[PDB]
């Protein structure tokens, strides 16, 4: 078993490590049972996978034993089980993808709120939180809220995902906007 | 080791006429041949390539043949701006180790045309320096070839002169060149006379320019 | 030399040593043979970053014209023959007889379609070792050829009623292995790798890579004349020998042209859950051991005494 | 087609090492491959080397095999030159130059071995004289002499370095009938030039004559007037 959580529209990579240092046969698939990815001799083969342009791997690591899944441009829907079938084994693993957005624009005025979505995979309850330039915390479900923003709040936030007991890191800009009396 | 070798090292050409261009080869090279254009200060242009195809922008007076170990470039008829140097080069070893021809210099032939040749004394502000510096110029002159040399009191010399040349004049066709003899403040004011004696095709005889040190 | 013996034997063409022996026998015939102007390989022994190995070589301008191979027994083993004229590889052999060598293979790497090979004596065969693993390649082979006709031009072609023709008997003996309630579909490579994608060979010394879409693209059980399939002779290819690239010069000759016998398939199903009645196909390969597969199927090496 | 931008002018000792490069721009970077030729003054052209884009394999001149390497940023389209252990026979202008080899993208090259696109070329200094601007002495008026109509004259520009130097006379108002000598270089290690001009002797006297000398490198900037006596 294995949990593995990615950033949306980033580039995980899932490996797979065989036990000799050789190039054997070997392939990915879904929950579903759905072709991913796979080699046929040297070369690659990709499957009706609805991944199919935004997954690959690396074969420069197979003479090693090791034929990594790896899905870049993350997508929600991307969020399943995955399996790396190679010589009569199944590394099973799990795929979570997140995404966190303030629904306003930076921008903002001091006295403003800034509301941060995340975007989450049916069926997974991860914990949010964020953390402020000068240290302003709010914790949270799926949205997190600061109803009244201060001037310090000006820069880079960063926000923090649980699941599964695993986490990921984001990085906000925003920005406050001063004035003069 | 394919070596390439332009027959022509310089091209006379009266305007308007036909010019040919030769490039042997020490070893066979198939059609793998290109030609180069090169004027002064600027980056070769590609003329022909794979021996007979004329690249892009390259008018049709201009044209390749030949394959093997001779090669030819003819230019139909000279234009002003044909005149340059042209180089071969032989891209068909592999691995790659392409290699150039020496080139072969075009150059506009015009009537004989005798030099202006004038003399300079070390400025005084020089001589201040702890050196003198004499120049002698032998200005607009045709053919390119020509011969220079210094005379300290009737006292032939050798080895404290350099001459330089300017590019072949694109309104008149002739050339200018500048000969220098440098000695310290100590050797100048230990002779009299300096001359310098030049020699040209345009010169009935050696024509000699002089000033008395003072 | 064949001598019928009486007794059970197995077979698994799966697991046949023999196999292995061409692969690295016809991987030699290759190296001596068709010559790259440079060739890489991959090399991560660890370390941080990743080595490459280049190779810059003569690259002479020749042709795979290679001779049909023979295997004998090696000092200590016999062949044996599976006479059954329809075995599938896996299971026993109640008619079998120890030879003396194989018959002669002609040895052809290529994708998607077997060339020049063994046709199939009663029907037409469809051999695996798991039809139930959608991830398992599956050997098709014919009972009729089917010319393909190529030109260094770029197109290959095939009569539009032959190869037509040819799919019903293969869709005919697939439903039979899955569904007779399901429908066979026949769709273009899923993608991959350039060799992969296209049923790709080497005709006169050259690389082609033809698109097969025109010839995997209908549905069964549910003017016209020829197909014209585009091709692309390539410099730079992906080696199947092991993971790395090659490099080839361009070609010398004006009339490049070949003509072959499709005499069998690689082929994959698109399993996961459709859960419809109707199971898709799609042209297979990379694999060039499934290819000599192909052809020792009825053979075995035994250690004899 | 694309477009080759050279990085600038090199200078440096015996024994250093240099890094020249070539921004390409304008068509797919991978799908040409890329040769450095280079040429000391007065001399031809000699091929050093060509890479292949897209394998980012190269090869080289073998006088130059060991200290040489060219390299390719495909992301940058940028591709470089290194020549380690330099030589004072190493001056030379750097061309850098391209040409199409067909869709290396799809397996297509044609392994063109001419080229089609050069750079504006980078000077490389190689030398152990040390940076420093040119003097200028007049080359005074043969209005001591010569029986004519026409007067020759100028500026004679010595002991500088490193190349190179611009003149113009009056500003540049005055371009007609100037002669600006190549430089040529001096045991001491600097290089010199004359820069001529043969005016209407009736102008002496009346007509001033300046020779504007400019050297980059130093910085150096000088106007030196040349008078009859
Ligand atoms: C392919 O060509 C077949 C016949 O060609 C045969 O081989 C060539 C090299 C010649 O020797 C010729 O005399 C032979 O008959 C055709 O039967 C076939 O239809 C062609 N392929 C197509 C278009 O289906
Ligand atoms: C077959 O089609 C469905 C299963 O296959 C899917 O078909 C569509 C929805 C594609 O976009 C992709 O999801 C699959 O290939 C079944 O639900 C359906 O009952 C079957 N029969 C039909 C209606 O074609
Ligand atoms: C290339 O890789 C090998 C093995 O990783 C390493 O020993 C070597 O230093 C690298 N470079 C050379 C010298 O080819
Ligand atoms: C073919 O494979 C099946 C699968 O078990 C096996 O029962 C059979 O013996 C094999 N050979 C025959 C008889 O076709
Ligand atoms: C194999 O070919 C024969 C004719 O040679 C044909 O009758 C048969 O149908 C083919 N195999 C099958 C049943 O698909
Ligand atoms: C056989 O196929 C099934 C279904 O895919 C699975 O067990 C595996 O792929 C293969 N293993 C067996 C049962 O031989
Ligand atoms: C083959 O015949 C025609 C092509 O000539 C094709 O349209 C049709 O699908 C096929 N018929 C069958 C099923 O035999
Ligand atoms: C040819 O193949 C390409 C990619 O392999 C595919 O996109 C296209 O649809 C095919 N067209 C033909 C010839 O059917
Ligand atoms: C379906 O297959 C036909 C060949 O029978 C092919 O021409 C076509 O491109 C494929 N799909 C379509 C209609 O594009
Ligand atoms: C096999 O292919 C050849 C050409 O390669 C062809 O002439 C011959 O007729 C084919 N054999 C059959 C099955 O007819
Ligand atoms: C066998 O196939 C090859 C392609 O590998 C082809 O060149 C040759 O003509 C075929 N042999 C026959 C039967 O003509
Ligand atoms: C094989 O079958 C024959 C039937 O005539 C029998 O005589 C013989 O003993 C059998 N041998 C085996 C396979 O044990
Ligand atoms: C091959 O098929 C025959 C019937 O045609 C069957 O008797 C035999 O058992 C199968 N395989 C063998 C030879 O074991
Ligand atoms: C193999 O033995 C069977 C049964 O004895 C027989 O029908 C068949 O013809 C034999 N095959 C051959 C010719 O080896």
């Amino acid at each position: 078993k294995k949990v593995v959580l990615g950033k949306k529209g980033d580039t995980v990579e899932l490996t797979c490590t065989a036990s000799q240092k050789k190039s054997i046969q070997f392939h990915w698939k879904n929950s579903n049972q759905i072709k991913i990815l796979g080699n046929q001799g040297s070369f690659l083969t990709k499957g009706p996978s609805k991944l199919n342009d935004r997954a690959d791997s690396r074969r420069s690591l197979w003479d090693q034993g090791n034929f990594p899944l790896i899905i870049k441009n993350l997508k929600i829907e991307d969020s399943d089980t995955y399996i790396c079938e190679v010589e009569d084994q199944k590394e099973e693993v799990q795929l979570l993808v997140f995404g966190l957005t303030a629904n306003s624009d930076t921008h903002l005025l001091q006295g403003q709120s800034l509301t941060l979505t995340l975007e989450s995979p049916p069926g997974s309850s991860p914990s949010v939180q964020c953390r402020s330039p000068r240290g302003k915390n709010i914790q949270g479900g799926k949205t997190l809220s600061v109803s009244q923003l201060e001037l310090q709040d000006s820069g880079t936030w960063t926000c923090t995902v649980l699941q599964n007991q695993k986490k990921v890191e984001f990085k906000i800009d925003i920005v406050v906007l001063a004035f003069q009396k | 080791d394919i070596v390439m070798t332009q027959s022509p090292a310089t091209l006379s050409v009266s305007p308007g006429e036909r010019a040919t261009l030769s490039c042997r080869a020490s070893e066979s090279v198939s059609s793998d041949l290109a030609w180069y254009q090169q004027k002064p200060g600027q980056a070769p242009r590609l003329l022909i390539y794979g021996a007979s195809t004329r690249a892009t922008g390259v008018p049709a007076r201009f044209s390749g043949s030949g394959s093997g170990a001779e090669f030819t470039l003819t230019i139909s008829s000279l234009q002003s701006e044909d005149f340059a140097v042209y180089y071969c080069q032989q891209y068909n070893n592999w691995p790659p180790r392409y290699t150039f021809g020496q080139g072969t210099r075009l150059e506009i032939k015009r009537t004989v045309a005798a030099p202006s040749v004038f003399i300079f004394p070390p400025s005084d502000e020089q001589l201040k320096s702890g050196t003198a510096s004499v120049v002698c110029l032998l200005n607009n002159f045709y053919p390119r070839e020509a011969k220079v040399q210094w005379k300290v009191d009737n006292a032939l010399q050798s080895g404290n002169s350099q001459e330089s040349v300017t590019e072949q004049d694109s309104k008149d066709s002739t050339y200018s060149l500048s000969s220098t003899l440098t000695l310290s403040k100590a050797d100048y004011e230990k002779h009299k006379v300096y001359a310098c004696e030049v020699t040209h095709q345009g010169l009935s005889s050696p024509v000699t320019k002089s000033f008395n040190r003072g | 030399e064949v001598v019928l013996v009486n007794v059970t034997e197995n077979f698994n063409m799966w697991k046949n040593d023999m196999v292995e022996q061409m692969h690295e026998d016809i991987i030699s015939l290759w190296d001596q043979s068709l010559k790259p102007c440079v060739k890489l390989t991959p090399l991560c022994v660890g370390a941080g970053s990743c080595n490459t190995s280049v190779i810059t070589q003569a690259c002479p301008k020749v042709s795979f014209e290679p001779i049909p191979i023979h295997y004998c027994a090696p000092a200590g083993f016999a062949i044996l023959k599976c006479n059954n004229k329809t075995f599938n590889g896996t299971g026993p052999c109640t008619n079998v007889s120890t030879v003396q060598c194989t018959h002669g293979i002609r040895p052809v790497v290529s994708t998607q379609l077997l060339l020049n090979g063994s046709l199939a004596e009663e029907e037409v065969v469809i051999r695996s070792v798991n039809f139930t693993d959608n991830a398992k390649t599956i050997i098709v082979q014919l009972n009729t050829s089917v010319e393909i006709n190529c030109t260094g031009a770029g197109h290959c072609n095939i009569s539009r009623a032959k190869w037509n023709n040819t799919l019903k008997q293969i869709a005919s003996k697939l439903r039979e292995q899955f569904g007779n309630n399901k429908t066979i579909i026949f769709k273009q490579s899923s993608g991959g790798d350039p060799e992969i994608v296209t049923h790709s060979f080497n005709c006169g010394g050259e690389f082609f890579y033809c698109n097969s879409t025109q010839l995997f693209n209908s549905t069964w059980f549910n003017g016209s004349d020829t197909i014209t399939l585009p091709c692309r002779i390539k410099q730079i290819i992906n080696m199947w020998q092991k993971v790395g690239k090659a490099m080839y010069a361009p070609p010398i000759s004006g009339q490049i042209r070949c003509s072959s016998n499709i005499t069998g398939l690689l082929l994959t199903r698109d399993g996961g859950n459709s859960n419809n009645e109707s199971e898709i196909f799609r042209p297979g390969g990379g694999d060039m051991r499934d290819n000599w597969r192909s052809e020792l199927y009825k053979y075995k090496v035994v250690k004899i005494e | 087609e694309v477009q080759l931008v050279e990085s600038g002018a090199e200078v440096k000792k015996p024994g250093s090492s240099v890094k020249v490069s070539c921004k390409a721009s304008g068509d797919t970077f991978i799908r040409y491959s890329f040769t450095w030729v280079r040429q000391a003054p007065g001399q031809g052209l000699e091929w050093m080397g060509r890479i292949i884009t897209i394998l980012d394999v190269a090869h080289y001149a073998p006088h130059l095999q060991g200290r040489v390497t060219i390299t390719a940023d495909k992301s940058t389209s940028t591709v470089y030159l290194e020549l380690r252990n330099l030589r004072s026979d190493d001056t030379a202008v750097y061309f850098c130059a391209g040409v199409y080899e067909g869709e290396a993208d799809e397996g297509e090259y044609d392994n063109n071995g001419f080229l089609k696109h050069w750079g504006q070329g980078t000077l490389v200094t190689v030398s152990s004289a040390s940076t420093k601007g040119p003097s200028v002495f007049p080359l005074a008026p043969s209005s001591k002499s010569t029986s004519g109509g026409t007067a020759a004259l100028g500026c004679l520009v010595k002991d500088y370095f490193p190349e190179p130097v611009t003149v113009s006379w009056n500003s540049g108002a005055l371009t007609s009938g100037v002669h600006t000598f190549p430089a040529v270089l001096q045991s001491s290690g600097l290089y010199s030039l004359s820069s001529v001009v043969t005016v209407p002797s009736s102008s002496l006297g009346t007509q001033t004559y300046i020779c504007n000398v400019n050297h980059k490198p130093s910085n150096t900037k000088v106007d030196k007037k040349v008078e009859p006596k």
